[PDB]
DNA sequence: GACTATGCACG
DNA sequence: CGTGCAT
DNA sequence: AGTCATTCATG
DNA sequence: CATGAAT
């Protein structure tokens, strides 16, 4: 499953988590190996709001995540001791990949508390277009075109230069504004009740 | 180089991105053609591709890749997954692809690999995507930019009914059961002359669901509960005859099962009643199924309550289970729960759409010839003449504008003339063109008719349904009771 | 309703029929293009389907599929694994498919599957395919026999040296190492001045193998024995600088490595000599490539003798191998074991079949034409009394009857003059025409003395090696000794 | 990965050796269930010839196939111990269905000599042609007075395989008989050895490249 | 979507 | 043992 | 070439 | 617990 920093850094070194063994496979080739791990997420993570807390820790995803960040889960958690200055979740600029960021958010945010609020928890923004745009506005402005699809129809060196170099690369840094009105927005997208979240995407959904 | 978000504001701008993704482009029917839009992806290329019910099968995966690269910009196993359940004929009423090969059976196997397996779109299916090539639906810009596709197919017949759907998603799902093809256009056709018609009076046309796994279904009262609200719960019973044993023993035989349920499973599930012996006098469970007929023999033992039995397997297996209508679909864009009317109304709606956009086409066409023939005709009263102003031009472009200004004609006119071949001047009969500007005036009139009166275009629309129904009517298969 | 066969008569028939197959049409190249089938198929395919090196990427499920369903009937995963090698430039010297996304590496890791990938041929393979629209080939039914395919390909350049191959079928296996584009072409050309080429000679061309791996090949002696049997076994060792560290330490560091190894096992292997402690002194070991470079850090401890650690890394891992050339490849259908001779040989032959076959098309091409302009010269002076002639013509045969039997026109000019649209009588200058007519008859007069001198033929050849010599060669990776 | 006869019958009942997952699933389908097993060979199966006797009893194919027929294997093999009264083979009319008809020959031979011996082994043959049914391009030819190219089983649904290779009544069918048992050992041992010279020029002697 | 075992020839 | 087209 | 797990809504 | 398009 992981592949490795070289170096055991937790002031430095940073752990990204790809959608897929693909993407994966292009981290592993295009980071800096002396202080960058990959560890893929191969399918759909699991929702840790949906699910009961026994299959939760039977999940293969899940175990990996909490014994390679080595700060245990629950409130049986220290930040301190962790693996990470950063952790970076990287996925596809679709759908889906939106989905899985929606997933992992929910996970860190009910089960390791502290590294969200704490500000190391990150997501990587890569390009959606190729010079480089993210916005079909900065494209525009860019044509004075390669569609990118997916993280897996991306080389090495591009992804570097893109969205890995911490010189070159965009960075959401996940922050909790109102703690309170954070566990009603997670709780409504990803609860065990559905009619709450019908409401809630009929009134903010606009299908025009 | 880094910029921080909230968790509130990232969890929104996130699942609300997927969610009306995955409501308005995946898990859910348009409710005019009753696809998503990855079965309509497999329909349109197939066809583009001339793989049709008329011509020899084609490698699946030629197909699926071509899909792939064109269109539906995801898995290759999904596509595949999707185009052998559209020719499952225990799935669909009625299958709109054609397999040679392993497909998979009601003991639900899997399917040989795309590898191994041809495909081609079933007569039917051809159906749903008569007169496309007419500009009859809007079509919209593939993934690449470099293809355009379209959003819904023109729909010959109703298939969101005829096939139904399932039917997950994000703050909905979808559960349309399928029917007999003959009973659907009969509704329709009913509604077509009475737009108010009321349920009750539909239910004597359509009168309820037709899975083509046979069987029976009990709940007339649920059934109108779901053509009016779009959601109802109905119960689906396996068709059941008892034959007598030489020994005093009697054979429970199961002929037909439950939509959606797995042969192998339930055999197994009925076998784990004997050997668990929850119910006293089961001898022997024996699927004794062929490539040409479905056949469960339960034999009981001597003196054991055959009645007893039967209820309890009903009960306690899928012999019999409930099966509920969730009748979401794709109107507008948006999610919407709907009841046989709103149904029926939309597909009308749509047949309208289509029979006057491929009307407006087809007289567009012979419009534009109509207009050449009159120039033509008029070039042969003045055949020299014409010949010399070109002799006498400097070059195409010249000679078009020299035919404009001094014989009138137009550019589409003076494109066509100026492009004859030489062997055209042979030519002076002017009948054979006269005949055609006849037959083209008529077809145009016929034409306009459709688009200007309402009532000529609503019975050509009835017409059609009506072919469609002598050409694909087959019987029911489920029985109904309540 | 049953036939008996001998267990002999038997595994004769079968085995027999397996063993021609996978030996002609399976694992062995052919000793032309270099190509094994399923390469050639993949390059046919891409190229009829216009997905080439100037043009957009292909998603290469698409190309896959299109390939199993016109020419190679086998597992889509055989095909995509072929495509992904010939994109490798670890292992092709000159790669032949272009490939964004993950496609491997050194490291052995495997590339993404064959749906995220996008792929189109490199500009080389082009020139792998030049000139195939022109008849300058063998073609044979495919399996479906619905269409046509090469049984080989043009080669513009040599590709079976260039690229190699390896190779395992059935009483005969192969492995061919790759080699320096432009070196080859060196030899070929001489061979082609001095048909008789000894062995010696050629090597001062083609002085041995030049790995995409790079690094350092050892043994003169033996490379010559291959040259001339086929079979050899020369030495390959890593490139090795030595960096002096802070403390006292110094550092082995790799930048190349010996061809077909896995850099990663290379690595582990390695660190397991030092965990066992095989050899005194290794202090760590670590794979320090990056996107941009190849380099392997085995820093050792102070105090260490660093000849003895290079040394036993050598001897006791894969830091340095034995590649042993085993050139087998199938000539007039047979396999066939072969050195620099039969191979060069083969292929200026071939070259030549091609050069021949292809001035024969554009020649009859040019003549057809230079037939029709000798016609519209004609045509123009007498412009007036052909217009008269056709008016007064019936229809179209009886205008060319007309032209024939009057003007001496020939059938293929009076069709041609017929068929000429309206406005081209606007086009009426000579001259024009006039130097069509020459610029013809000197590229008839060209290709004629191509056709019947062999001498004129082999210097087309020569100037054709070159050009593409000029446009594509390359610096040697793989440095030699003896 | 096996499907089992529904009457346990040596006098009758049949079991199918069938070249891959996809076709041994068209087979299960196609079968008469009450007399007819299936068992896939999901991939090329093992040299008996040339491999050790140690990672033979290790390969998952050879020990579902020996556990199956009920007889063990080698010379400790009850031949009245069977379970099947034929054993059939039936694989693509492909060169690789020709290869795998090789192997599992050998291993007969070699392990069960007493089940091919007494005629108990026997090879389907499919049908090459669809236009009615043809198996030789002159059996075809005969056809287009009175063209589906089969390319492998796995393109055939159920009730077509049943009819022209499965069913009793209508299949064409061969039979492994040994005429000079000292002039096969040497016939296998050529084809599927270990040593390489021999095969090399037994294929030079007998195949025509032409 | 990565994983698993075979054939074949060769050091 | 590992290579690369095959099942 | 089959196999393994997860999302999503519903009874 | 199974459903069917998605990872
Ligand atoms: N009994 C064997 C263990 C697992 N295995 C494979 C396999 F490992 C890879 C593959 C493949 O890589 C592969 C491919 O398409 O490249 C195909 N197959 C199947 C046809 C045999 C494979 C099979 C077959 O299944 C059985 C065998
Ligand atoms: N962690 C899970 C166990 C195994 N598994 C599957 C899988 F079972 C099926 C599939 C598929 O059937 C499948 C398909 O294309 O149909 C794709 N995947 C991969 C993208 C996840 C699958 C994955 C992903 O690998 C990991 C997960
Ligand atoms: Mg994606
Ligand atoms: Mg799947
Ligand atoms: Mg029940
Ligand atoms: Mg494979
Ligand atoms: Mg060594
Ligand atoms: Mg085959």
């Amino acid at each position: 499953k992981l592949t490795p920093a070289q170096s055991k850094n937790p002031a430095k070194n940073e752990l990204y988590l790809v959608e897929g063994d693909s993407a994966g496979g292009s981290a592993k080739q295009g980071r800096d190996r002396k202080f960058q791990a990959i560890l893929p997420l191969r399918g759909k993570v699991i929702n840790t709001a949906k699910a009961k807390m026994a299959d939760i820790l039977k999940n293969e995803e899940i175990n990996t995540m909490i014994y390679t960040i080595g700060a245990g889960v629950g409130a049986d958690f220290s930040i301190e001791d962790a693996n990470y200055d950063k952790i970076i979740i990287m996925t596809d600029a679709d759908t889906d990949g939106a989905h899985i960021q929606t997933l992992l958010l929910t996970f860190f945010y009910r089960y390791m508390r502290p590294l969200v609020e704490a500000g190391h928890v990150y997501i990587a923004l890569p390009p959606l277009y190729k010079a480089y745009a993210w916005t079909d506005g900065e494209l525009e402005e860019l044509r004075k075109l390669q569609r990118y699809k997916g993280l897996g129809e991306m080389n090495a060196d591009q992804l570097w230069e893109t969205t890995m170099n911490p010189e070159t690369r965009t960075l959401i840094r996940v922050t909790i504004e109102d703690l309170a009105r954070a566990e009603r927005r997670v709780n409504v997208l990803m609860g065990d009740k559905v009619e709450p979240r019908r409401k809630w995407i009929e009134d903010n959904v606009k299908f025009t | 180089n880094i910029q921080n978000m909230s968790l509130e504001d990232i969890m929104g701008e996130r699942f609300g991105r997927y969610s009306k993704y995955i409501i308005q482009d995946r898990a859910l029917p348009d409710i005019r053609d009753g696809l998503k839009p990855v079965q309509r992806r497999i329909l349109y290329s197939m066809n583009k591709d001339s793989n049709t019910f008329d011509k020899s099968y084609r490698k699946s995966a030629k197909s699926v890749g071509n899909i792939m690269g064109n269109f539906h910009p995801h898995g290759d196993s999904s596509i595949y997954d999707a185009m052998v359940r559209m020719s499952q004929n225990w799935k669909n009423r009625e299958i709109l692809v054609e397999m040679h090969g392993n497909n998979g059976s009601m003991d639900g196997d899997p399917p040989a690999a795309m590898r191994y397996t041809e495909a081609r779109l079933s007569e039917i299916a051809g159906y749903l995507l008569q007169d496309i090539e007419k500009k009859t639906v809007p079509f919209a810009w593939n993934f690449d930019d470099t293809e355009k596709e379209p959003t819904v197919l023109p729909a010959a017949f109703p298939n969101l009914l005829v096939n139904g759907s399932t039917g997950i998603s994000a703050g909905y799902a979808t559960d349309i059961p399928p029917h007999n093809l003959a009973e659907v256009i009969d509704a329709a056709v009913y509604m077509i002359d009475h737009p108010t018609a009321k349920i009750d009076k539909l239910m004597e046309f359509l009168p309820g669901p037709d899975f083509p796994t046979g069987a029976i279904i009990q709940g007339r009262d649920e059934i109108k509960k779901a053509y009016e609200t779009g959601k109802g719960r109905v119960v689906v019973r396996s068709k059941t005859e008892i034959e007598k044993l030489k020994g005093g023993k009697e054979q429970i035989v199961i002929t037909e099962i439950p939509y959606e349920i797995n042969k192998a499973n339930l055999v197994k599930k009925i076998d784990d009643v004997r050997v668990n012996n929850k119910v006293a006098g089961i001898a022997e469970v024996r699927d004794e199924s062929d490539r040409d007929g479905l056949r469960i023999a339960i034999e009981l033992k001597k003196d054991a309550n055959t009645e007893l039995v039967l209820n309890y397997l009903f009960k306690y297996t899928d012999l019999q289970i409930n099966y509920n209508f969730n009748m979401v679909a794709i109107d507008n864009f948006t999610p919407r729960q709907v009841g046989i009317v709103p149904i029926l109304s939309s597909y009308i709606a749509h047949r309208r759409e289509v029979i006057l956009a491929r009307s407006r086409f087809d007289k567009e066409k012979a419009e534009k010839r109509l207009h050449i023939v009159e120039g033509l005709i008029r070039v042969i009263s003045i055949l020299d003449e014409v010949i010399a102003l070109i002799r006498a031009s400097e070059n195409k472009a010249d000679a078009k504008e020299n035919l404009k200004v001094s014989y009138d004609f137009t550019e589409e006119q003076a494109e066509a003339i100026v492009t004859l071949q030489l062997y055209r001047l042979t030519n002076t009969d002017v009948v054979v063109l006269q005949e055609e500007e006849a037959e083209l005036r008529e077809k145009i009139a016929m034409l306009a008719a459709i688009i200007g009166d309402e009532r000529t275009m609503y019975n050509l629309m009835k017409k059609e349904l009506r072919e469609v129904k002598k050409k694909f009517a087959t019987p029911r298969l489920s029985s109904l009771e309540d």
